[PDB]
């Protein structure tokens, strides 16, 4: 009956910054897959456990979009399996990932002459993000042995830290936006499907 | 990818009628919305007409029982019918598209003018 509404997303004016990626929840929508990858507008486009070509004949429980900017060469870390700053303490992927990854280079929206400093990462965290876990914490960082209880210090420091996004950057540190499609597909009465 | 071009703009007396027409061209995906839209200077774009994904139309208070909005499947083109023009119709009107629901797009628009005219 209705169209699924993943033109928010893809035609967003602005995007969330990757400590704090905004999830989507698609449901009870139908959809033409053909549209995203027929664009050629996405420099990455990789799949997991599903086929482009064949998501318009499939149903699914959910589908959630991830939404999110980061640096061009840290596109490679949304990936099963991945280690660095983004997959470690940002977004992390699980191995059993089902769905798609998609990006593109957002350097002409998302760079400003002077530098857009805006877009945010978390450079610090005592451990791992588990998948598809979200940390939004903004509690000074401890990387030494004394308690900073609230104040940045020696060995202590504010997790999170800027981009900085110039159009004369190159292209590794030009801004790539990110959606990662999750494809769910529960006990319950699958809604999100293809024109069928 | 996907373009839209608006014609049937122009000068129009109060309580006369005029139709518009959106051709839509490109890689049409066959799950689309398609929507008229208009916006006086000074206010914000706002919803004049769509024909929903199941068919039926739907219209803004404003122009409910005036306007008739309808889709030509062969000739991939949406029409306004327009009766009973007032002078708040008057502003520059756009189609949209969405598109397989990944996309959306818009024409350039075109004016329509409700004036009396001075023989
Ligand atoms: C919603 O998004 C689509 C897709 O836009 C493209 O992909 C995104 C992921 C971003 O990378 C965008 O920056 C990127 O353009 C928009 O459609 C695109 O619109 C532009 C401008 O209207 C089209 O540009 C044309 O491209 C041709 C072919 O090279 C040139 O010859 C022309 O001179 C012209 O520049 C582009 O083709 C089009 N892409 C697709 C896949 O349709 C769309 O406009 C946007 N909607 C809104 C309301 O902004």
């Amino acid at each position: 009956t209705n169209l699924c509404p993943f033109g928010e997303v893809f035609n967003a004016t602005r995007f969330a910054s990757v400590y704090a990626w905004n999830r989507k929840r698609i449901s009870n929508c139908v959809a033409d897959y053909s549209v995203l990858y027929n664009s050629a507008s996405f420099s990455t486009f990789k799949c997991y456990g599903v086929s482009p070509t064949k998501l318009n004949d499939l149903c699914f429980t959910n589908v959630y979009a991830d939404s999110f900017v980061i640096r061009g060469d840290e596109v490679r870390q949304i990936a099963p399996g991945q280690t660095g700053k983004i997959a470690d303490y940002n977004y992390k992927l699980p191995d059993d990932f089902t769905g798609c990854v998609i990006a593109w280079n957002s350097n002409n929206l998302d760079s400003k002459v002077g530098g857009n400093y805006n877009y945010l990462y978390r450079l610090f965290r005592k451990s791992n993000l588990k998948p598809f876990e979200r940390d939004i914490s903004t509690e000074i960082y401890q990387a030494g042995s004394t308690p900073c209880n609230g104040v940045e210090g020696f060995n202590c420091y504010f997790p999170l830290q800027s981009y900085g996004f110039q159009p004369t950057n190159g292209v590794g540190y030009q801004p790539y936006r990110v959606v990662v499609l999750s494809f769910e597909l529960l006990h319950a009465p699958a809604t999100v499907c293809g024109p069928k | 990818q996907v373009q839209l071009q608006e014609s049937g703009g122009g000068l129009v007396q109060p309580g006369e009628s005029l139709r518009l027409s959106c051709a839509a061209s490109g890689s049409i995906s066959t799950l689309n919305v398609m929507g008229w839209y208009r916006q006086a200077p000074g206010k914000q774009r706002e919803l004049v007409a769509q024909i929903t994904l199941d068919g039926s139309p739907e219209y803004a208070d404003s122009v409910k029982g005036r306007f008739t909005i309808t889709k030509d499947g062969a000739q991939s083109t949406l029409y306004l019918q327009m009766n009973n023009l007032k002078p708040e119709d008057t502003a520059v009107y756009f189609c949209k598209l969405e598109n397989g629901g990944f996309f959306y797009y818009w024409g350039q628009g075109t004016q329509v003018t409700v004036s009396t005219h001075h023989h």
